[PDB]
């Protein structure tokens, strides 16, 4: 693509997301989702292989279906209230339609099937954008309409997301599919506390985006998309694999790392609401994510896999480009737990 | 919820036929849902193969429900203990044993006896003590 | 002899001692914000000696 | 010396999935460069 | 909770009523940890970029440190103001609703009968 | 506690900034200096605790544990520097960094005034421990050992996290002092029963309780020597210390909730002592013996008497020292014959006389020979159990008999008999190894002169 | 130092820890009441701003 | 019997086996748009029916 | 809005179409203008919880 | 060859080059000083003065 055209398409994706987050009118929110999808489709097809084309097609189908359901929910809400302002929904079935549409856009468990395939089918930069920036708009809408969501529907979808992200990621040797299933589990963690405290959702989203940015930038730095290709990285740049190991430990929520903060805060906020069984289930289920994170860490940094003879060529060469803000992303994703009370700034 | 309401409102250890019917209905409904998802995501090679898979899943789940209900209610009325989680534990283990019979495997049967019995005992405890699975927001 | 090498090589030997003194000083400051009951307990409180103004620090 | 993974250990993770069953026997690892060859013209 | 609070003007990191609280001290332990985070970021930047991690680019590590401390000071102010607001609203609500917060009648352990459980 | 914590933190910059060949010297010197400083925490008060700040405090329970940790670090360093001689400078510094991080986490864990802070610090110990085991262990089995240790601990710990935040929401505080002074009796209900289980199971799996112990043989066997030292000496004691702290909110529910655990540990001490009689791996035998002593500690904590708590404290200290000594003694033979099989190298007393003497001392302490503090702890727990129920004397006497049998059996098979004919590489004991055993054994015997220093706050 | 200092410092520690426990319970209660009743500064969810209503004379009189 | 076999079988081995089986059931998918959207129809219908959400 | 840029910058980006009692072209009235006006004037500034 | 791998090396005897080896370091001077600092700070200070 033309660098100017790619910059414009990226800016249009972000501007659709911003239109979603700054509008008080449902039509403009729908417009923002539309603009985001329109600009997003070409960045998925940037490399243009049949895998990229299929990933873009599946993404388009799911997002367009969700957008039509969202518009139908808006129209039912208007039919019963005459209201365009994004606020509590005045109709229950419109609320159900909207919740399902937003979950399908996010990729929650009953609508999760697109996330692994699309993430695998696109490049690591496209996947980084897909699993970080594309979560903002639906989650912001959900935080705005949280006072009218059905807690049972939302909590069901979140628990299923955690379970499926844990189980699906257990079987993966592809790094992009592992990232997608980790993303499903983390979206479940975000959406479980959404009925109770949207500040916890924002906190968890920020921590997850930091970890995902760090991990995807480490993968791009490594040029690895399979677990065996990553197993060669120690023999080229062991610093990258050790940083990746501490980041994976953070993703598993191991104290004293930054990834433990969202789980701990969400468990506390849930127990404040007489919710004890669900947090226990969620914390226990996250051990699956931690298991395949630990498998990746074993294959990458904690042990040394066989290398190749052609790796001696790569030793005499440096990186042409350097990932921006990667050291900051790594420090933020691992070391920020002592700063937890600053979460009140998100209030 | 009416499917669960009709099971819940009839007291424990009484009218064992009605409670068995309600648990059978819950089992059949759940098996129908799992059959729907299985048919959707792992389609058969023919309509009759799908009908057979649906009936197999549905009968397994309905038999688990009927067995759990019969054993739980009868052990409650026989011992005069309708608030004891032990009747629900016996029900869960009998459900695990009939699931093992349906899969015709002793290992699945034993593991399912343990797991489903403990689960049903926990459910009885949560009913008695007002535990919430989805707690409505308050604070 | 060779003072430059000795002070450029064994300078790390000051780190743990001075960390110990800094820990002692930080322990000192922690007590300064825990004096809401100095000379006020029902057990220990007493009148100050004529030039005395506090009972511990 | 310390045991380190060899080829037989590495190839547990080089498959299509992590737990090979019969329903994934036909699955192959995807292309190295993510591109599939063009079909019949 | 705090989204629809009255007077809460949009996109305002510190409101003007925050200037009534004491600003955080310069040697604040949290601010020093912010600076430490910046220093670790500089070290990791040297490591990833394949430079000597301790002695390469002292201006860059220094800038990491000062920018981290700069953001941390304002973050600390906003956090402290949010907690001050929380306490302010809690005390106002307890005051306006005395019936919800009764004055509990205090009793001594000499008149309170606590059950003794033997360990034996 | 900052006069202890900050010097330990300063070990990291000093380690990373020291010459490649001054690494072990510098770390050993300054960790011994920190251990000297930690001894001043043994000046305790009869009634109150040493409440330094809002976030750290010390009492007679945690001070001996802190001293044990700060003492273990230098011995670790002496044990490690042999098998890590061929490693790179950066990797040696990383190993030292892991050990320092573990010590710092343990120090803050034993002094944390708040329950959630204790939880985070006690969970933080997993990370350097897991790194040590899986990166610097010797066998392919270290990976599975790491997974077992990690997931056993976490399956225990997460329900504890839920219970702790629930307790904070209902009681208002997790502060240890507030928790003690505002103690409410725990009623008999399923809610409280499961709160008890959540509060107890993490420490149960950490000790470990018999039946939840299968991670320990793997982890203590596959780990490098320093890892085994810490895992046996200080990491097991986290469960006992935490159980002693948290049982103050579990009464009178502990009266009947402890019956399954009392039965499990009372019979599993017999079971694991019997397992030691047939272990063909020396390191595995030493690992399996930790389960029996920790079962005794479990019983002592579960019966909740002053004598039981005194015995449990003394037993934890004595077991830490003795188990680390035994692991080091096995490692010295492993570094010669490159195998953990016990009947591989026999008749070692006629080749390594002073090392055979060290072996005899270690076996005698594992025997709980009086007046060692091992015996003091075991006897106090036995007396408290006898008061709890007289029939406990059958099982505990059986256990001390079997313990004698397997300890002396290990001594006889490794040290006595005829040397192996084809093993011609048993070099003379280095000054470093003899000093390691001496620094294990001398403070153990000196504690007999002042036993109240390890008898806990109920003395 | 003398026993007095540890005694007094324990007293101050206990005082502020007890006040923090009390404040935490009170905050939880205030939160529950505010979320249930909507008469506090918290949980104020937006309603339409009434300055958006046009009160000008319309084309028809009955509106 | 106890340590190497049944204590292994009860907690860690059976749990690991269950997780592996669930992983196989969840992860192995045909990759077909058609089946995914049919399952979506099932989920949408269930949310508007017995799962009491729209009511 | 999640980020009320309009109320910070004083801009009316989409609030003009948000209700039918807002200003209309040629002052054409909404069919439920009085009803919406009364509900809005009741519910103004007391929060959604109270207004419900 | 099944892969290009180095053969397992033989363990080095600290006594072979240093009969006076204390077992701390292959270099005799740092080995001697490691022994000295270990013994002094452990026995002379922490054990005797600590006790
Ligand atoms: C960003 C800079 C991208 C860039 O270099 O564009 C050059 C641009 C396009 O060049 P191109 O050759 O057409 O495209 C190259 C590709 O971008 C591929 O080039 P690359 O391999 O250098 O890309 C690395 C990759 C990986 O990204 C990076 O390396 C940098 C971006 C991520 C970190 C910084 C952003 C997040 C900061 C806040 C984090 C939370 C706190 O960059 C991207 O994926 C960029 C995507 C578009 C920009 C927006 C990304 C947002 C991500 C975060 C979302 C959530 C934020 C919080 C809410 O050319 C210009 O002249 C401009
Ligand atoms: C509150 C506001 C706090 C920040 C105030 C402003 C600070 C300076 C702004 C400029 C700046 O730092 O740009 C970083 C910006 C970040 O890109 P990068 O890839 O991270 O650059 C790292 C290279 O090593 C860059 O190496 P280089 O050799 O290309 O350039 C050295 C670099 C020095 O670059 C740095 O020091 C890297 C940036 C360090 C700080 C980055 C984050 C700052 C904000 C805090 C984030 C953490 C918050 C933690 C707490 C969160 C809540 C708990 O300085 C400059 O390029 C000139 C700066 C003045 C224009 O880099 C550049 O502008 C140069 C490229
Ligand atoms: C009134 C009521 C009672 C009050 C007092 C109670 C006292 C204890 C009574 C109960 C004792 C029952 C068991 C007696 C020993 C049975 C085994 C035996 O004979 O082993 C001999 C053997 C050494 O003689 P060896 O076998 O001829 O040496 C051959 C060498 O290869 C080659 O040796 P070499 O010819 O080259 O000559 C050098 C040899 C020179 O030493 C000897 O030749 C043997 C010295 C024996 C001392 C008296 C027996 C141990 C009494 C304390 C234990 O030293 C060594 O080899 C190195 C030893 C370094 C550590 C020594 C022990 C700690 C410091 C001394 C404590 C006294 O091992 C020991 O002496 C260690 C005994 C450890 C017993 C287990 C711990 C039980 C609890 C003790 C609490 C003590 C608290 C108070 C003292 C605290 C000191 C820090
Ligand atoms: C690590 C521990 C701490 C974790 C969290 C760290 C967050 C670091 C960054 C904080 C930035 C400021 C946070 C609040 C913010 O974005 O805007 C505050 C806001 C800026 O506008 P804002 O409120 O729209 O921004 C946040 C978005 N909501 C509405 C969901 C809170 O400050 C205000 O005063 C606006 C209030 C009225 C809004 C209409
Ligand atoms: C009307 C319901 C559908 C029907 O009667 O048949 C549809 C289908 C036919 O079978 P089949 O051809 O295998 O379907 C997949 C083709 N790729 O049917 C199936 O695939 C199986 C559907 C089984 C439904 C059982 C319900 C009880
Ligand atoms: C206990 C009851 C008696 C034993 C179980 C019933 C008898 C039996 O046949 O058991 C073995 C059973 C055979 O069935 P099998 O062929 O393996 O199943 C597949 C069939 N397609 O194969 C099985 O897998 C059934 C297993 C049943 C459950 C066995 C429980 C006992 C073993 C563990 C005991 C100790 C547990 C820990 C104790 C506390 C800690 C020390
Ligand atoms: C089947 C399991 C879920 C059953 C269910 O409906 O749970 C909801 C329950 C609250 O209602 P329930 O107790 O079922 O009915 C009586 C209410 N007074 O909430 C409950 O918490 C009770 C049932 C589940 C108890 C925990 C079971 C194990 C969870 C892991
Ligand atoms: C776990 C620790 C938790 C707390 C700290 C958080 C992490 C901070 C460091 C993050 C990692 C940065 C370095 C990454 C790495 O692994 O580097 C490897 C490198 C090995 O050596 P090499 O690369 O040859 O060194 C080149 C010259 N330095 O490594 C090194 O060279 C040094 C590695 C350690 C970093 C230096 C530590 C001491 C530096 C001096 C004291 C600094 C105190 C702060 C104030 C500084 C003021 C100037
Ligand atoms: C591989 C396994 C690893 C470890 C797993 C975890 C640990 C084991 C399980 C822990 C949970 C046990 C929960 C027990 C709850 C008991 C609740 C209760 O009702 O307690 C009170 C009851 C009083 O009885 P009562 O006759 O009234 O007393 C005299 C006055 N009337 O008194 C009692 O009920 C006392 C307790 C009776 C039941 C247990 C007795 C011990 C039997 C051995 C258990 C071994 C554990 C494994 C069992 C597998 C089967």
């Amino acid at each position: 693509m033309n660098p100017i055209i790619y910059t414009t398409l990226i800016m249009t994706v972000m501007s659709g997301t911003m239109l979603v987050m700054i509008s008080s009118h449902w039509l403009l929110i729908w417009i923002g989702f539309e603009m985001n999808l329109l600009a997003m489709i070409p960045v998925l097809m940037k490399n243009f292989n049949p895998r990229a084309t299929e990933a873009a097609t599946k993404y388009f189908l799911t997002q367009a279906t969700a957008s039509m359901m969202l518009m139908m929910a808006i129209i039912i809400n208007l039919l019963y209230s005459g209201q365009w302002t994004i606020t509590k929904m005045f109709n229950p079935v419109a609320m159900t339609m909207m919740t399902m549409a937003l979950a399908m856009k996010l990729g929650l468990s009953p609508f999760h099937f697109w996330v692994p395939e699309v993430t695998q089918g696109i490049s690591l930069q496209a996947g980084l954008l897909l699993l970080t920036w594309q979560k903002l708009a639906p989650l912001s809408v959900l935080c705005q309409i949280s006072q009218s969501i059905n807690p049972n529907l939302m909590l069901t979808m979140a628990m299923l997301s955690i379970l499926i992200g844990g189980w699906g990621g257990l079987n993966q040797t592809q790094l992009r599919k592992i990232m997608a299933y980790s993303s499903i589990a983390h979206m479940g963690w975000m959406t479980a506390v959404l009925p109770y405290n949207t500040t916890m959702t924002i906190l968890n989203l920020l921590i997850y985006i930091t970890m995902t940015l760090a991990m995807f930038m480490l993968l791009i730095h490594s040029s690895a998309t399979t677990t065996l290709s990553l197993s060669h990285t120690w023999n080229k740049m062991p610093v990258i694999t050790s940083l990746m190991m501490v980041t994976l430990l953070s993703m598993g929520g191991l104290p004293p790392l930054s990834g433990f903060m969202p789980k701990w805060m969400i468990i506390q906020e849930m127990t404040k609401n007489e919710s004890i069984i669900m947090p226990t289930l969620m914390a226990m289920t996250a051990l699956l994510n931690l298991y395949f994170y630990m498998r990746l860490a074993y294959s990458s940094s904690l042990t040394m896999f066989p290398s190749t003879n052609n790796m001696k060529m790569k030793w005499q060469f440096e990186h042409t480009k350097q990932m921006k803000l990667l050291p900051t992303m790594i420090v933020l994703s691992t070391l920020v737990l002592p700063m937890t009370p600053a979460l009140s700034s998100l209030n | 919820k009416t499917l669960l309401h009709k099971y819940s409102d009839i007291p424990e250890g009484t009218e064992c036929h009605r409670k068995a019917y309600a648990s059978t209905s819950i089992g059949g409904a759940t098996g129908l849902i799992v059959s729907a998802y299985s048919i959707a995501l792992k389609p058969p090679a023919s309509f009759l193969e799908g009908v057979a898979r649906t009936g197999r899943y549905t009968f397994t789940s309905a038999a688990i429900g009927a067995i759990f209900g019969l054993t739980s209610c009868i052990s409650a009325q026989v011992r005069e203990k309708p608030d004891d989680p032990l009747n629900y534990f016996i029900g869960g283990c009998a459900g695990g044993l009939t699931l093992g019979a349906r899969t015709r495997s002793y290992g699945i049967g034993a593991a399912a006896c343990a797991y489903m019995g403990l689960t049903a005992a926990l459910v009885k405890m949560g009913q008695l003590e007002g535990w919430q699975v989805f707690a409505e927001p308050k604070v | 002899m060779n003072v430059l090498q000795i002070v450029r090589d064994h300078w790390v030997h000051i780190l743990v001692p001075v960390g110990f003194v800094f820990g002692c000083y930080l322990d000192r400051r922690s007590d300064e914000k825990l004096t809401a009951f100095r000379n006020k307990s029902l057990l220990f409180k007493r009148e100050l000696r004529p030039n005395e103004e506090v009972t511990w620090k | 010396r310390q045991w380190q993974p060899d080829v037989e250990w590495a190839e547990q993770f080089g498959g299509a999935v992590m737990y090979p069953t019969k329903e994934t026997a036909h699955w192959k690892p995807p292309p190295w460069n993510d591109v599939d060859p063009p079909k019949d013209t | 909770m705090m989204s629809g609070r009255p007077g809460r003007v949009p996109l305002q990191f510190l409101p003007n009523e925050a200037r009534s609280l004491p600003p955080p001290k310069l040697t604040d332990p949290r601010l020093v940890y912010m600076g430490f985070l910046g220093y670790c970021s500089g070290l990791i930047d040297n490591a990833i970029r394949r430079r000597p991690v301790v002695s390469a680019g002292l201006h860059r590590q220094l800038l990491y440190v000062t920018s981290f401390v700069f953001f941390g000071y304002y973050l600390l102010k906003r956090q402290d103001y949010m907690y001050a607001l929380r306490d302010h609203d809690m005390f106002a609500y307890v005051k306006s609703h005395p019936e919800d917060f009764p004055e509990k009648d205090k009793k001594t352990y000499g008149e309170i009968l606590e059950e003794f459980h033997p360990v034996r | 506690m900052l006069k202890i914590i900050i010097p330990t933190t300063m070990l990291l910059p000093m380690t990373w900034m020291s010459k490649h060949n001054m690494i072990w010297i510098n770390a050993t010197v300054h960790s011994l200096l920190i251990s000297l400083i930690s001894l001043s925490l043994l000046n305790q008060l009869g009634e109150n605790s040493l409440n330094f700040s809002l976030t750290f405090f010390s009492d007679s329970l945690s001070a001996p544990l802190l001293v044990l940790t700060t003492w273990l670090l230098p011995l670790m360093l002496m044990a490690s520097q042999s098998h890590l001689s061929k490693e790179t400078t950066t990797r040696k510094k990383l190993y030292i960094t892991m050990l320092i991080l573990l010590q710092l986490f343990l120090i803050m864990t034993f002094t944390a005034t708040e329950l959630i802070l204790f939880y985070i610090l006690f969970e933080a110990t997993l990370v350097p421990t897991l790194i040590i085991i899986t990166r610097w262990g010797n066998q392919t089995e270290r990976l599975n050992a790491g997974l077992y240790f990690l997931f056993y601990t976490l399956a225990g710990s997460l329900p504890l996290l839920v219970a702790l935040v629930y307790i904070q929401n209902t009681t208002g505080s997790l502060n240890f002092l507030i928790i003690h002074y505002w103690s409410h009796p725990l009623s008999n209900s399923w809610s409280n029963i499961f709160m008890w289980l959540a509060c107890i199971m993490a420490f149960m799996v950490k000790m470990p309780l018999y039946g939840l112990h299968l991670w320990l043989p793997k982890a203590h066997v596959e780990a490098p020597i320093a890892g085994s030292m810490v895992l046996a000496a200080v990491l097991l004691k986290l469960g006992g210390y935490g159980m002693m702290r948290i049982t103050t909110i579990l009464n009178p529910l502990t009266n009947y909730m402890a019956y399954p655990f009392l039965m499990l540990s009372m019979w599993g001490m017999i079971m694991t002592s019997s397992i030691c009689l047939r272990q063909t791996d020396l390191k595995s035998l030493i690992a399996y013996s930790s389960v029996s002593h920790m079962a005794l500690v479990i019983v002592a904590i579960m019966i909740q008497t002053p004598w039981s708590f005194m015995g449990a404290t003394a037993l934890m200290i004595a077991h830490g020292l003795t188990s680390s000594m035994l692991f080091c003694l096995a490692n010295t033979n492993y570094e010669r014959v490159h195998s953990r099989t016990m009947i591989l190298a026999r008749g070692l007393q006629t080749l390594l006389p002073l090392m055979a003497t060290w072996w005899l001392m270690a076996s005698l302490t594992n025997l709980a020979l009086p007046p060692s503090i091992n015996l003091i702890g075991e006897l106090f727990i036995i007396t408290a159990s006898f008061s709890w129920s007289n029939i406990t004397i059958i099982l505990m006497g059986m256990n001390m008999m079997i313990t004698a049998l397997y300890s002396l059996y290990m001594l006889i098979t490794t040290q006595r008999g005829k040397y192996t004919h084809h093993i011609n590489n048993i070099k003379a004991s280095f000054t470093r190894e003899n000093a390691l055993m001496a620094l294990h054994i001398l403070p153990l015997l000196l504690l007999t002169l002042n036993p109240k220093m390890i008898l806990g706050p109920l003395y | 130092d003398g026993p007095e200092k540890n005694y007094e410092k324990t007293m101050a520690i206990l005082q502020i820890e007890a006040e923090k426990a009390e404040l935490r319970l009170k905050e939880l209660e205030v939160r529950r009441l505010m979320r249930a009743r909507g008469d506090g500064p918290w949980y104020q969810y937006p309603t339409i701003d009434k300055a958006l209503i046009d009160h000008s004379p319309k084309t028809t009189p009955d509106n | 019997l106890l340590d190497l076999i049944w204590l292994e079988t009860i907690l860690p081995k059976t749990t690991s086996f269950i997780q592996m089986k669930m992983s196989i059931m969840v992860s192995n998918q045909k990759g077909l748009i058609k089946l995914y959207f049919l399952s979506f129809l099932i989920t949408i219908m269930i949310s508007m029916t017995l799962f009491n959400y729209h009511e | 809005p999640f980020f009320d840029v309009q109320k910070r910058l004083g801009l009316d980006l989409d609030r003009w179409m948000t209700i039918q009692s807002a200003e209309q072209p040629h002052k054409i009235p909404g069919r439920c203008h009085a009803f919406e006006k009364e509900w809005i004037e009741c519910a103004h500034g007391i929060g959604g919880i109270r207004a419900e | 060859i099944r892969l290009q791998e180095d053969p397992d090396p033989e363990d080095e005897n600290l006594y072979e080059k240093n009969p006076d080896s204390h077992g701390y370091d292959k270099d005799p001077i740092v080995d001697l000083w490691n022994m000295r600092v270990v013994f002094f700070f452990g026995f002379s200070i922490v054990l005797v003065l600590g006790s």
